[PDB]
């Protein structure tokens, strides 16, 4: 219960489609409501995400 | 007292800044506008002038 | 002369000006001192504002005054 | 016409600096104070108070000193940053209240009309116990006897704001007092919520003990007041209580017999559960 | 402790509130949802929700900072 | 010089200043200035905080006149007792803690002519629930970017007093300035004398629920466990007929078990034990 | 102290919007050009009984405040009608149309000049003049120099500026150069070629 | 060493932007992609030879 | 350049409604109040002047301070309807200059008689017991009516600053046309 | 006077402003589903004491600025462009700048002035009290003076429609623009309507007719629905005026 409370007080994340992106670890991202933005991707993740 | 829209925002009643003088600030004239008090700072030509010279 | 700028902090600043000079010499030897700069101080003499337009004669500002120095509070 | 004043979580806490920002030099053992307040319609609210410089000579005890300038300036100050808040009035500490009570009130009268007194506890804090009010009230007496002052009563309680409550929660963490409460803390309510009654009742044969030897002079007002009391705790006898007290005694002890019945369910349930996975992870294992 | 975490999660919904629309669901304990501010979300839900109610886009609640399906 | 064992000592009603005057102005970002004193190299604590007037709009805050700071200071020594100035401190009501553009400017200020002027961050709308997000701040230099910013571990307990969120990594944490911990110096004769006044009664023990909504409430619990043992019935005998798996769907997503029906029996009989027997004192009591 | 504490308080960049109604239990609903909409229980500097629903205010972005009022706005076509301050002409210069100026002179300068030469007969002056005829003679010729010399706030009106491409234009049109001919107390309206219009 | 300086002297969260005209004194002006137009600087090493207005 | 609080001490007792003068006794010891609060600006502007009465109650009407403003707007309309009350007045003016915002100016008390005093012959000199372990200088200065060589006035002032004390001037002025010439001649300069 | 004028702006100027939203729905006994003109949906609660019998569910409310709660409830908008169909003096008249009518004054005074009177004489007979009338006729004969003459006496609540402002370039404008009219002279129960030049807005209802003039159509049916439709019409009496009385509906 307080496992679930503590990632409770945290603020939501976004959703942003990705069809392809550019590699060096800088990827391509659109989200809904505004345009592109050129971001980072994290250390938990790979890079072969296309 | 200038009556300035953004056409996207608002319209919003500002002043110059302290660095031009209210002499070329005509109707129709692009400024440039203080992100938080909204003044402005320096007024913007529309592109002046290439189509004299031809 | 000598004066006692009573800052607010608990420090007296000790400073050697003359009663011709004006507010925006303190204000650079201050600067010079330390590293505030002029815009952001505002010398108080018994509760009254000093103006940069003035001298220290008209404010009747004799040796050994008591001031208050007072920086610029702007938050955001 | 006061009803009832609300007294903020903050001011106390102001009184309580203050009587420990004189202490460590001081032997004057009363804080005296200016209280500010919001009189919106008919209940007082208080929200910001402040102290002034006070003493009292205990020789002829009629000596003050209350300082006009601080106080023109400083509440003059708290108008220019806040224009919501004013004056209510003034307060005090200590149980035993010198007289200098009625000089100082009735010359603050001229700042506010309905002017107020509120008297806090700092160290007769260990009973049940709040902050007391009086009122400011100018009669003859009661009816043919001389004529003083007679500082009425008027009821108090604590009233907190938005943030003035939910910042009280993250301070305590200590016990913090969940709501409502699972059978342990409702019987200490009634525990000692009868701790305080024969403290008064005990309180009551005192003064009674004391002018029914006759050493202080009586007052009419308190025998009336006393006696509307006695005849009026109602008596138990027939068909009124006896018949009407067991029709919801006999209808409430209808449904904790469910309790009776469900939770003997919820425990054998339990019970089958655990022994069959008891036996065939032990006839499994070999 | 365990009565402490019952009134958080109790007083943790009793408050004003936005309301979304249900989207999509992951997997156990995390959905997507979207507002109706546009600009899709992704949030984790709670346990006290029954997961057998969230099938269509059906209307549901959402923190202000959290922005969770409370 | 720097440690990182510091701890701001922030008395009870310090805070209840800092959330009143944040409450007051939400829309327009109040501003004061904190008061305090300096009891060694790097414990500080501030004991009274006072307010002072603001002419700013929702983003951005101003000041005023500079002759109404040197005169409070000035009538408080004379009454209470007087101190020099610790910090400053604001309200960051939109977004979560960190420290903007003409806040380092007067940051800078306040650490030449003062010593050292420890900012404090303030969100009044997000302590709401039970919990409060104020936090303190303090600038670093910029010339020791080649050796230990906030360096030299004296003590091992400057870890888990502050995680500093993704939401601070980002504008100054840690390369512009570092935080700083926040402990609450509690004592008695002020604390247990604030509980001795708010969660307190006297005859809220002995006070009937005035059985017009006493009763009439108990009749919506039972028809509720009512319906809730018509599901239990066909629910379990079910489940456990049918595959023994102790397993899915009615595993992953479920909530009917043995954990909701007893519940409404827990509340049911709190409500009314109580009730039985606070009816029961004042046959004995009341004659 | 206190209007030195108004001045300060008193920002300058303002939000314009539109009172929809007043009530008094003094408050009004504002809804802004950020299309969103407001209620306030006190409206603050301007009072109660000088508004009305329609006006162009000066509102705080922050608290939302009536601040400032000084509306004086209409539409593009509307304030290009306003054609006023001509070179003058003198009646001598129509030749021949003199009993027609005369009558134009007993029509129009005396409700204007001596509105006390009415009032005390008890009749009312009339409103409406026409002009017809012949094309190209004495239309709007002697109009013309009738608001030269008689300088009275000069409104034309056109014919088929009147008619527009979408239905309902009109009667925008016709209307909002009356609500300004209304409020300009000297004004006169002169329409031209009505004809067209005229079925 | 200099090249991983300057990569990390801007922003990380890069936002794709819309040139519409260029002016030659170090600045320009913009377009978001919600259409609000900004009066910016530019910097030196932006490669000013592909700047186009499109 | 001497650092002091004097605290003016006015009589709006009911014997002041008289005029044994050609001149109002209330525009007298107005006057009066005028000539001491000019003497102890032009002396030094860094000391304070700060009214009390003690007729019927010592209201402290004006707080000891360095305006002056606000003593002329308060020395006009005292309305003086009480009766005099002298042994609380001493005790009251003590405990004004014990809350002060400096404890380096030194301690001036003057005080206005203007009518007779019936006070104990052990009041006056336990008072004047205390001001000695307390080092006090008070100033007396009779106003009106007077018995000429009073018992209890002079033993106070000898039991004030005996020893080679101070001077507490006792001022004795005669009935008639007299302004405060009395009182300019020694008291405002050797007091 | 000038420093009471001073601080009362100081009391205005803490001021918060409240956000103007509708109630969809009541959830539970403290939860309410509002919504602002253009946000979103909100689950808030009421004060202390605001009657929430009074919350129906598409009411107006005053959410708090901050704490989103509702603070004040509204009656209804007013919607400006018809505030000005009401505030007009029609000419102080008595019944005496009008002559040679009388046999038709008085007929119309008998329809209309008597539901909003005398309701007594149509509970004695089973009648229903009648609805609107209609004056017809060459120009120059009334038709607007007497108007004016019944708007003088006993105006309780009037409006004026020119029923030529009513239509504009948008398609559903016009039928949103009567019903919000209606429910304006519907809240304010004793009121009377007068309508100029029905020959506007009317026609047959013909046949293929070039879309401009099939909004016109749509118009006039919403009309008709409104006047004599569902919503039981009481105490509101409607005074049409044309000047040509052949091409109307027959419907209508
Ligand atoms: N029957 C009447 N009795 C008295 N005065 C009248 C009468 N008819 C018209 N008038 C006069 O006419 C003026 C009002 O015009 P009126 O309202 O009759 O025009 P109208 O018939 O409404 O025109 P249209 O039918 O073209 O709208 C008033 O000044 C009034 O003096
Ligand atoms: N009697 C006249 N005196 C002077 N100029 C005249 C006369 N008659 C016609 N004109 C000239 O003829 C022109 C047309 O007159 P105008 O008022 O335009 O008539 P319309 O409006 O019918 O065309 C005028 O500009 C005027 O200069
Ligand atoms: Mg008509
Ligand atoms: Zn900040």
């Amino acid at each position: 219960l307080r496992e679930e409370l503590q990632l409770l007080q945290e603020q939501g994340s976004y959703v942003g489609e990705v069809v392809r992106a550019m590699d060096k670890k800088k990827v391509l991202v659109k989200v809904h409501p505004e345009g592109k933005f050129v971001v980072d991707v994290d250390k938990n993740i790979d890079i072969n995400d296309v | 007292k200038y009556i300035i829209n953004v056409k996207q925002f608002a319209k919003f009643v500002v002043d110059l800044s302290d660095q031009v003088a209210p002499t070329d600030i005509e109707e129709g004239m692009r400024v440039g506008v203080d992100r938080n008090k909204y003044q402005i700072h320096i007024p913007l030509p529309p592109k002046i002038d290439p189509t004299v010279t031809m | 002369m000598q004066i006692f700028v009573k800052t607010l902090t608990g420090k007296t600043i000790t400073l050697e000006v003359e009663p011709s000079d004006t507010i925006e010499n303190v204000k650079a030897k201050i600067q010079d001192k330390e590293g505030i700069p002029p815009d952001q101080q505002r010398l108080i003499f018994a509760g009254k504002q000093l103006e940069d337009g003035r001298t220290l004669s008209d404010y009747n500002i004799q040796r050994e005054s008591t001031l208050h120095l007072v920086l610029r509070l702007r938050g955001g | 016409a006061v009803q009832k004043v609300v007294v903020h979580p903050l001011v106390l806490l102001s009184v309580v600096d203050h009587f420990n920002r004189i202490g460590k030099v001081g032997n004057q053992k009363r804080v005296v104070g200016v209280l500010l307040g919001s009189w919106q319609k008919k209940v007082l609210d208080v929200s910001n108070s402040f102290a002034v410089p006070f003493d009292e000579d205990d020789k002829d005890d009629s000596v003050w000193f209350l300082d006009h300038d601080y106080l023109e300036n400083m509440y003059g100050m708290f108008k220019k940053v806040n224009a919501r808040e004013r004056i209510v009035g003034w307060y005090h500490t200590g149980p035993k209240l010198h007289k200098n009570d009625i000089a100082i009130n009735e010359l603050m009268k001229r700042y506010c009309p309905n002017s107020v007194l509120v008297i806090i506890d700092v160290k007769p804090k260990d009973l049940g116990l709040p902050t007391e009010a009086y009122i400011s009230v100018e009669e003859v007496h009661d009816d043919g006897t001389p004529t003083s002052k007679t500082f009425e009563h008027v009821t108090s309680e604590i009233g907190a704001e938005e943030a003035e409550e939910v910042g009280v929660e993250h301070l305590l963490r200590d016990i913090k007092d969940t709501t409502v409460g699972t059978l342990s803390q409702r019987i200490t309510n009634q525990v000692h919520g009868l701790k305080g009654l024969n403290s008064k009742l005990l309180d009551i044969r005192s003064y009674l003990e004391k002018v029914a030897t006759g050493k202080l002079p009586i007052n009419h007002q308190i025998i009336y007041q006393l006696q509307d009391v006695f005849n009026l705790l109602p008596d138990v006898s027939l068909q009124e209580f006896v018949k009407a007290f067991y029709l919801k005694t006999n209808d409430q002890m209808v449904v904790v017999y469910l309790a009776s019945l469900i939770r003997s369910v919820v425990a054998l349930h339990n019970l089958i559960n655990n022994k069959i996975a008891n036996r065939d992870a032990e006839k499994k294992e070999g | 402790e365990f009565l402490h975490a019952q009134e958080e999660v109790k007083r943790i919904q009793s408050i004003p509130l936005v309301i979304g629309q249900f989207l999509e669901a992951v997997d156990q304990n995390t959905a997507i949802v979207g507002s109706t501010t546009g600009s899709n979300y992704y949030v984790r839900i709670l346990s006290t929700i029954d997961r057998e109610l969230l099938k269509p886009n059906a209307s549901v609640a959402l923190h202000k900072h959290s922005n969770a399906l409370v | 010089a720097v440690d990182t064992a510091e701890q701001v000592y922030i008395s009870s009603l310090a805070l209840l200043k800092m959330l009143k005057h944040g409450r007051a102005g939400v829309p327009m970002e109040v501003m004061g200035l904190m008061l305090g004193e300096f009891v060694d190299d790097y414990t500080v604590r501030v004991i009274d905080v006072f307010a002072m007037p603001q002419s700013g709009t929702g983003v951005s805050v101003e000041a005023v006149d500079p002759v109404f700071q040197a005169k409070m200071l000035d009538m408080l020594k004379q009454t209470g007792r007087p101190e020099m100035v610790v910090g400053w401190y604001h309200s960051h009501p939109g977004f979560g803690c960190w420290l903007s553009g003409v806040d380092i400017n007067t940051q800078q200020s306040f650490e030449a002519l003062s010593e050292r002027a420890v900012a404090v961050v303030v969100d009044p709308i997000q302590s709401v629930k039970g919990k409060v997000v104020i936090d303190a701040f303090r600038l670093i230099n910029a010339n020791m970017m080649v050796l230990g910013h906030e360096p030299r571990q004296t003590t091992s307990n400057l870890g888990h007093l502050n995680k500093p969120s993704i939401q601070a990594l980002i504008h100054g944490l840690n390369r512009h300035y570092y935080s700083i911990t926040i402990n609450y110096r509690k004592n008695e004769l002020e604390q247990k004398m604030l509980l001795n006044l708010h969660k307190k009664s006297w005859m809220e023990g002995l006070t009937l629920q005035d059985y017009s909504e006493h009763c009439k409430h108990n009749e919506s619990v039972v028809k509720e466990m009512l319906e809730l043992a018509k599901n239990y019935n066909k629910a379990v005998e079910e489940e456990d007929k049918m595959t023994p798996e102790q397993l899915a769907i009615k595993n992953v997503g479920k909530q009917d078990p043995k954990r909701h029906l007893e519940e409404h029996v827990d509340v049911l009989m709190t409500s009314n034990i109580v009730q039985c027997l606070a009816a029961m004192l004042d046959t004995v009591v009341f004659k | 102290e206190n209007s030195e504490k108004i001045k300060v308080n008193k920002t300058l960049p303002y939000l314009v919007s539109n009172v929809i109604e007043l009530l008094d239990v003094k408050c009004a609903v504002i809804k802004t050009s950020t299309r969103q909409t407001y209620f306030l229980p006190v409206i603050g500097l301007v009072d109660a009984e000088k508004l009305k629903p329609g006006d162009l205010v000066g509102v705080n972005k922050d608290s939302y405040l009536i601040l400032e009022t000084l509306p004086t706005e209409y539409d593009s076509r509307v304030k290009a009608m306003e054609v006023d301050e001509r070179p003058t002409e003198q009646y001598s210069d129509i030749g021949g149309l003199d009993k027609q100026i005369q009558e134009l002179v007993e029509a129009i300068v005396l409700p204007m000049n001596h509105k006390e030469k009415f009032e005390n007969l008890g009749i009312q002056p009339p409103k409406g003049v026409l002009m017809y005829g012949p094309p190209g003679t004495g239309k709007t010729l002697l109009a013309r120099a009738c608001a030269a010399q008689t300088k009275a706030t000069f409104l034309k009106l056109a014919g088929p500026q009147l008619v527009q491409m979408f239905i309902g234009d009109g009667a925008k049109l016709v209307r909002d150069a009356f609500a300004l001919a209304k409020e300009k107390a000297p004004s006169i309206i002169f329409i031209d070629e009505l004809d067209a219009i005229g079925t | 060493e200099e090249r991983s300086k300057v990569d990390d002297l801007r922003g990380t969260p890069m936002s794709v932007g819309t040139l519409e005209e260029i002016i030659d004194d170090n600045h320009a002006i913009v377009s978001t992609s919600v259409g609000s137009e900004h009066y910016v600087s530019i910097l030196s090493f932006v490669d000013k030879d592909l700047l186009e207005p499109g | 350049m001497v650092l002091e609080s004097t605290m003016v001490c006015v009589d709006n007792s009911e014997y002041m409604r008289n005029g044994d003068f050609l001149p109002t006794r209330l525009q007298a010891q107005q006057d009066a109040v005028n000539i001491v609060c000019h003497s102890k600006t032009r002396s030094n502007p860094e000391n304070n002047v700060g009214l009390i009465t003690l007729a019927n109650d010592c209201e402290v009407l004006t707080t000891l301070t360095p305006d002056t403003g606000r003593i002329l707007s308060k020395l006009h309309t005292v309305q003086p309807k009480g009766k005099i009350t002298f042994c609380t007045g001493i005790r009251v003016a003590h405990l004004a200059l014990k809350h002060r915002q400096g404890k380096n100016h030194k301690m001036r008390i003057i005080a206005f008689v203007g009518s007779p005093v019936e006070d104990n012959e052990k009041d006056l000199v336990k008072l004047a017991k205390r001001l000695k372990k307390e080092k006090v200088n008070v100033d007396i200065i009779n106003f009106g009516e007077e018995e000429v060589n009073t018992e209890k006035l002079t033993a106070f002032v000898n039991t004030l600053n005996g020893k080679d004390g101070t001077g507490s001037h006792l001022v004795t002025v005669p009935p008639g046309p007299s302004l405060a010439d009395a009182l300019i001649s020694s008291p405002i300069l050797a007091g | 006077k000038q420093y009471e004028k001073s601080e009362n702006d100081l009391k205005a100027l803490q001021s918060v402003g409240q956000i103007v939203g509708e109630v969809l729905k009541q959830l539970t006994e403290e939860k309410f589903i509002v919504k602002a003109t253009n946000g979103p949906r909100y689950v808030v609660g009421c004060r202390r004491q605001l009657d929430k019998s009074k919350l129906k569910p598409g009411t107006r409310v005053a959410l708090d600025m901050t704490t989103l709660t509702i603070m004040r409830y509204l009656p209804r908008e007013v919607d400006p462009l018809v505030y000005n169909m009401s505030h007009e003096d029609p000419g102080n008249v008595s019944y005496s700048e009008i002559g040679g009518l009388s046999e038709q004054i008085r007929e119309l005074r008998e329809v209309i002035e008597l539901p909003l009177t005398n309701p007594e004489l149509f509970q004695r007979v089973g009648i229903i009290p009648p609805k609107g009338c209609l004056l017809y006729g060459p120009p120059g004969t009334g038709k607007t003076l007497l108007a004016r003459a019944v708007a003088s006496q006993l105006d309780c609540n009037f409006l004026k429609v020119v029923s030529s402002s009513i239509v504009d370039k948008y398609i559903g404008e016009s039928a949103r623009l009567i019903r919000e009219m209606f429910n304006y002279a519907r809240d304010h129960q004793p009121c009377i309507i007068f309508m100029d030049e029905i020959d506007a807005i009317g026609g047959r209802r013909f046949s293929e007719g070039t879309s401009a003039d099939r909004e016109i159509q749509r118009t006039l049916m919403e009309l008709l629905n409104q006047m004599d439709g569902f919503d039981t019409l009481h105490r509101v009496k409607m005074i049409m005026a044309t000047n040509r009385p052949d091409t109307l509906d027959p419907a209508l």
